[PDB]
């Protein structure tokens, strides 16, 4: 029994319909896609950043480690 | 690490998620591993019964196999003896044991090539580089006796001497048997014996998707006709304030 | 032819090698080679160089290369 | 997709590829000489397919056995007229019968007697029923295909 | 009116319900599979054995 | 007795209680839908687990080729193979969410359902280990032998109870045999546990993504959840599907399409993807000894998070410092799995050993700090 | 009772008969001249016993200790000049020497 | 499994030498015979 004993609540009105009088995605562009944007800006600043930041450590890490692999003509030149 | 020379991406018929296996590429190719390969290198997994309704009849495959004898046994008096392979036999074996096949090849041992598009990065893609790729030893690089100098194998110096050269065989459905139609053919091959299930996998995976869209789509209108009610719920607060 | 065997292979290659980042490495692989077969005590070799070749011809030969195999 | 799924995964239980391929065996007719026996193996176990001369379905199609351990009527469960296939297990402790021998000129059964006739039939012995008669087709004369 | 007339005969009654299921399933089944084998095919035309056996079903040796 | 038998009935009772008229809270986001996810994903190995179970055969000389034989003669053994092999990954990749979900939500601060938590990975990855050496190819081999071996360095009974484990000198039949067994028992066991984890979760409710009490709003699991859940189901299991279909083997090394052979060592033995972040930091510390530990310690540690959290507010919503910091951490376990793919040489052994102390360094200490220094932002 | 059936089951999991009596193996010395090296099959891997004349015994105390990649005299290896016990497998990838 | 139990580890080890067995394969992957060691198998009198 946990619907019931939940909280102790006082003088909230609430309103809604039932699902077949309205529509299952509304208003996609007047309200949906402007919340979708709003929703993205206010993130990418803080999630984006370090996985950037991670990408270019895989790069440096992956382009130097072929660099090093790659000969160095300043040993043979003096291999007459 | 090590320097290696990562082999190229060919277009392969059956490279897209869609595109099958080309049939006759396939039944070329098993000409070319049974005519050029064979004679070094074992297929354990596959059976003449396999190809019967994928590359020939099953007459033909009741032939193919016959051209071969195998050991069954024991008799009556416990001795093992030959008969004339049937479809439910597997693609002889050219050596007894590993350590015959060495001896026969320089130490070398020719693997088994059942799953090798798979047990080697690159696939065809690599094993047709390898194939046709063979060439002389760039300077400052020795290949030691026996060996042959291969860029595309790890090492550069592999066991195995150029397997095929023009026309080192006649594909009976009059195709030019250029070295580089014979790699590609019997690479074909080896993707399918890798994984008959090839074809079938993603004539599913079309079906996979089609349904999948669809049964997405409905169950999304569906979640959200039922939350619809508390989506757009509005509420109020008035105390008698 | 009027009737003779070739192989689209090596006809696709020469065509390649012919090509900018083809010429570029092969040429760099001839001076290596040059170089190297010319002293008697240098512990270089020129794989690098060779391979940075196929790998670009390669590259070329695939793109074509199957368009003449059946 | 749930048929399917079921469908496919129920599947997955019966009889596997490499099983199926065991599961019949063609037996050339034209090939098989007057009087002599002859053993094939199917399922693991011997199949008997015997070319019946002239003194078979005479001296062992007209034998009168008035009451009999098995209702055995050859148009109840076989046809052809020189062929009889059997399998070759007696019915007793499944052993397998030997078609040199036989006091009825057809099969014996070395671990306890059953003496078969020329067409597979107990007459001598504790083996109750008569060999199994296995299923069959005859869509090319020159070959039959059993199982 | 279809959604009108397929409320009534077939959503309103769960029993009615469950019988359009049933028999909606096995016709699309029938059809869904028919369709997507039809287009597997188009895209791999001459590459199935399905195209190729005529020439060595019986027209060899 | 009472009206309805959905609550009268023993057994309903139960079945309604937990998936019908369970309170859940009105706000909750799609990172919740892992939760069915994972119970889904388990109930699926399990079934796919025993059609492979009914076909393989636990021995050395016969391990690979009936693994083979199930994929090449079974009807749809080929499918079946795939979807267990693919669905450990999509395990995998659910548990990893949930449990973000459940750090950057404070979920653990329900510190039982959080404990039996971490339990109930530390089984998940026994399972998929042992799974994984089945097969017997190359790498499953191989790895056995180097991971199981990495106890051999505790110290005294270090030797001993790895020769005890094997079963004998070196990974070998004997091995092959109890692997299966605990194969196929673990997941049971986790199944179990699901159920322990379910019961403590009961007794407070879920957490929701603005981290107050949300008895003010809560709904029927059913249909609202129920529902969700279906629908997150379907939104996943597409990927899967697609992967598993259409390119089976993106994640298995080929090294096991070679049937495993005790005188080749593959040039590079690692363990699977999901392991790797680990695998990564075993490697960081030079020293056999200190890093097991570190290894042990990059999973244990989940067990101190619900004891470093110093914030005065339950989730990260409100918590921008902390949320980057957050971001960092994952960015940084993606780090750590790509070091654990490459080889042991520069540049990748340092950062290696830079992202290990970074890992710990987030955990242990700049989490529990910017916690506290965010508090006295708000004026707490 | 508790401690011994713990203690039996616990031993059914460790080495069986069959295997621990494949853990050592008694080589025969006399069945190997010097000059000639010989293999035997051990925990499934090759086991190479030499016999060492007193000649590359010498050899061997030419050997610069500090130009080695794994540091190493013979004096930290064999226990009698004349016989090298080793375990056929090479350091860097399982393969068996010649 | 004599040793312990019916005879003496060394009267076991000769036991066994006074039977050859087969084992194998050798370099050349041909089979071959040896004196038995302890860890043999009581010889059987039939190849099946
Ligand atoms: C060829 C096929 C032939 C075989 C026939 C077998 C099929 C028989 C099915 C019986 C029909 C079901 C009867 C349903 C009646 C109950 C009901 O109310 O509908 C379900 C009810 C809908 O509510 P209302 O819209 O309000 O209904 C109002 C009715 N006036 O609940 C639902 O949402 C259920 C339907 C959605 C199913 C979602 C499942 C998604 C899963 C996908 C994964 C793929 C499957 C793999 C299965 C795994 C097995 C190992
Ligand atoms: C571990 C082994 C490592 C393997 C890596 C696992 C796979 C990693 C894939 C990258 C994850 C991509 C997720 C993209 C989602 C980005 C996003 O939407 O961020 C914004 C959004 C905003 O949240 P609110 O403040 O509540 O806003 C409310 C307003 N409506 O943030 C969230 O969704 C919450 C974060 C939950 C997802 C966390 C998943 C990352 C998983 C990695 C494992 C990390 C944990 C430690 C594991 C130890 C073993
Ligand atoms: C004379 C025997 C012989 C013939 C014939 C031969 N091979 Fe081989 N093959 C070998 C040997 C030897 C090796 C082992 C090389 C090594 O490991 O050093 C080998 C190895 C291979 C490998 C790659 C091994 C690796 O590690 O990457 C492939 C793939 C291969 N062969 C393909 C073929 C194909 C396809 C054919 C027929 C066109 C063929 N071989 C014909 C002997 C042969
Ligand atoms: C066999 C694996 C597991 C299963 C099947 C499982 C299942 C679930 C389920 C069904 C829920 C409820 C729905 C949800 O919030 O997702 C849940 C919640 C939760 N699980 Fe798990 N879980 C598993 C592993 C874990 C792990 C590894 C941890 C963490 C170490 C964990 C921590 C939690 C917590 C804290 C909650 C509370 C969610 C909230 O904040 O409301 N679970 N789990
Ligand atoms: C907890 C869920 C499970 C996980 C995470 C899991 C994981 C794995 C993994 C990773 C493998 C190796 C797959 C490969 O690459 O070949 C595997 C194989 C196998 N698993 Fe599971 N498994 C689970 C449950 C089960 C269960 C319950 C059974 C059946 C009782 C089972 C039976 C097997 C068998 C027979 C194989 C060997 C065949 C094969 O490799 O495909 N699995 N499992
Ligand atoms: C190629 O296609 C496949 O051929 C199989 C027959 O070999 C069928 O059983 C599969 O359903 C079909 O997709
Ligand atoms: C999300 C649910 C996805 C289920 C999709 C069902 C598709 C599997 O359908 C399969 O297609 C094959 C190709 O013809 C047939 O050979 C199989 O018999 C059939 O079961
Ligand atoms: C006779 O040998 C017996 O072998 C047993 C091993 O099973 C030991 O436990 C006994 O102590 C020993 O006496
Ligand atoms: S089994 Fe044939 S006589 Fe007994
Ligand atoms: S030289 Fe590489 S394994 Fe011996």
């Amino acid at each position: 029994i946990h619907f019931g004993n939940l909280a102790r609540v006082r003088h909230i009105i609430t309103y809604s319909l039932s699902p077949f009088e309205q529509r299952a995605i509304p208003n996609i562009f007047s309200d949906a896609l402007p919340n979708v944007w709003r929703r993205f800006s206010s993130q990418v600043f803080k999630v984006a950043p370090p996985f950037l930041g991670a990408y270019l450590l895989y790069s440096w890490g992956t382009q130097e480690f072929e660099r090093l692999k790659r000969k160095n003509p300043a040993d043979y030149e003096n291999d007459q | 690490g090590e320097l290696e020379l990562h082999p190229p991406a060919f277009p392969w018929s059956h490279g897209g998620p869609l595109s099958a296996l080309d049939h006759s590429s396939v039944r070329r190719g098993f000409q070319v591993y049974k005519q050029v390969c064979s004679a070094c290198h074992s297929m354990d997994y596959v059976a003449f019964r396999n190809l019967i309704g994928v590359t020939h009849t099953e007459a033909e495959a009741k032939a193919l196999a016959e051209e071969v004898e195998v050991q069954d046994g024991p008799d009556e008096n416990g001795e093992l003896f030959m008969r004339p392979g049937k479809i439910s036999d597997y693609f002889p074996k050219p050596y007894p044991n590993p350590e015959a096949a060495r001896a026969a090849n320089n130490g070398a041992l020719p693997p088994d090539l059942s799953y090798i598009v798979n047990a080697r990065h690159g696939g065809e893609d690599y094993v047709f580089s390898l194939l046709t790729g063979y060439c002389d030893p760039p300077a400052g690089v020795v290949v030691r006796e026996g060996l042959h100098y291969n860029p595309y194998f790890p090492g550069q110096a592999i066991g195995m001497a150029p397997p095929i050269y023009n026309e080192i065989l006649e594909y009976d459905d009059g195709t030019p048997a250029t070295m580089s139609q014979i790699a590609k053919d019997v690479c074909t091959f080896l993707r399918w014996a890798a994984e008959p299930e090839h074809d079938q996998r993603k004539r599913m995976g079309l079906k996979m998707l089609l349904i999948s869209a669809l049964l997405t789509s409905l169950l999304y209108y569906m979640k959200r006709h039922k939350w619809s009610v508390l989506k757009s719920r509005k509420m109020a607060y008035r105390p008698p304030k | 032819e009027e009737e003779e065997l070739v192989d689209p292979l090596t006809t696709i290659r020469e065509h390649c090698e012919q090509t900018e980042k083809c010429v570029k490495a092969r040429e760099r692989l001839e001076l290596c080679d040059a170089r190297v077969s010319s002293r008697s005590h240098t512990e270089e070799q020129c794989t690098e160089e060779l391979f940075d070749f196929l790998h670009a011809r390669d590259h070329c030969v695939a793109h074509k290369l199957f368009n003449k195999l059946k | 997709a749930a048929k399917n799924v079921v469908t496919q995964f129920i599947s997955s239980l019966s009889a596997s590829a490499d099983v199926l391929a065991l599961s019949k065996i063609e037996i050339k007719l034209s090939d098989i000489p007057e009087g002599k026996n002859v053993a094939f193996k199917w399922r693991g176990k011997p199949l008997f397919v015997r070319h019946r001369t002239q003194a078979e379905i005479n001296q062992e199609a007209e034998v009168d056995v008035s009451k009999l351990r098995d209702p055995q009527h050859d148009l109840d469960r076989v046809k052809k007229p020189e062929w009889v296939i059997l399998v070759g297990v007696c019915t007793h402790l499944g052993c397998v019968p030997i078609a040199n021998s036989g006091d009825f000129g057809g099969y014996y059964c070395p671990c306890h007697g059953s003496h078969y006739d020329a067409s597979g039939r107990i007459r001598k012995g504790p083996a109750p029923y008569n060999l199994e008669v296995p299923t069959y087709q005859f869509v090319g004369d020159d070959l039959v295909v059993v199982g | 009116a279809l959604l009108r007339q397929a409320y009534s005969a077939l959503f309103r009654r769960t029993s009615t319900f469950a019988l359009t299921v049933v028999l909606g399933a096995v016709l699309f089944e029938r059809a869904f599979d028919q369709g997507a084998d039809a287009i597997f095919e188009h895209l791999n035309e001459g590459k199935l054995w399905k195209h190729i056996k005529h020439k060595y079903e019986a027209s060899e040796e | 007795m009472a009206p309805n038998i959905r609550k009268s009935h023993p057994l309903l009772k139960m079945i309604n209680n937990s998936l019908i008229d369970l309170p859940a809270p009105s706000n909750i986001s799609a990172w919740w839908n892992f939760g069915s996810l994972l119970a889904v994903c388990l109930m699926t190995q399990i079934l796919t687990g025993l059609l492979l179970a009914m076909h393989y055969t636990a021995d050395t000389s016969l391990a690979f080729s009936s693994v083979a034989h199930t994929c090449r003669n079974v009807q749809y053994g080929w499918l079946i193979r795939n979807l267990h092999a693919n669905g450990a990954s999509f395990f995998f990749i659910c548990i990893f969410l949930h449990i973000g979900r459940g750090l950057y939500y404070g979920s653990y601060l329900y510190k039982e359902t959080w404990n039996t938590g971490v339990i109930l990975l530390l089984t998940l990855m026994a399972t998929a280990f042992v799974g994984y050496v089945l097969p017997w190819g190359q790498m499953s081999f191989w790895g056995a032998t180097v991971i199981t071996n990495l106890f051999s360095a505790i110290p005294y009974i270090g030797h001993t109870l790895v020769e005890w484990a094997w079963g004998g000198f070196s990974v070998d039949n004997p091995t092959l045999t109890r692997f299966f067994a605990l194969h196929f028992l673990l997941p049971f066991a986790i199944a179990g546990i699901t159920i322990i984890h379910l019961t403590f979760l009961h007794e407070s409710g879920s957490n929701n993504p603005l981290g107050i009490s949300s008895d003010s709003d809560k709904i029927p699991f059913h249909p609202y959840y129920s529902f969700k859940d279906i629908l997150g189901l379907t939104l996943m299991l597409t990927p899967f599907l697609t992967l598993a279909l259409f390119s089976p083997n993106l994640l298995g090394d080929p090294e096991n399409f070679t049937p495993a052979n005790p005188l080749v060592t593959p040039p590079h033995i690692k363990p699977e993807w999901y392991f790797l972040f680990a695998y990564a930091i075993l490697r960081s510390i030079p020293n056999k000894l200190g890093g097991v530990l570190a290894l042990a310690a990059s999973v244990l540690i989940l067990f101190l998070i619900p004891f470093l959290h110093k914030s005065k507010q339950r989730t990260m919503t409100f918590r921008p410092l902390s949320q980057t910091l957050f971001w960092l951490l994952v960015a940084n376990l993606l780090i750590l799995t790509w070091i654990g793919s490459q080889p042991v040489e520069h540049p990748f052994i340092i950062i290696g050993q830079m992202a290990s102390l970074s890992y710990f360094t987030i955990l242990l200490i700049l989490f529990p700090t910017i916690g506290t220094l965010e508090n006295k932002m708000l004026n707490y």
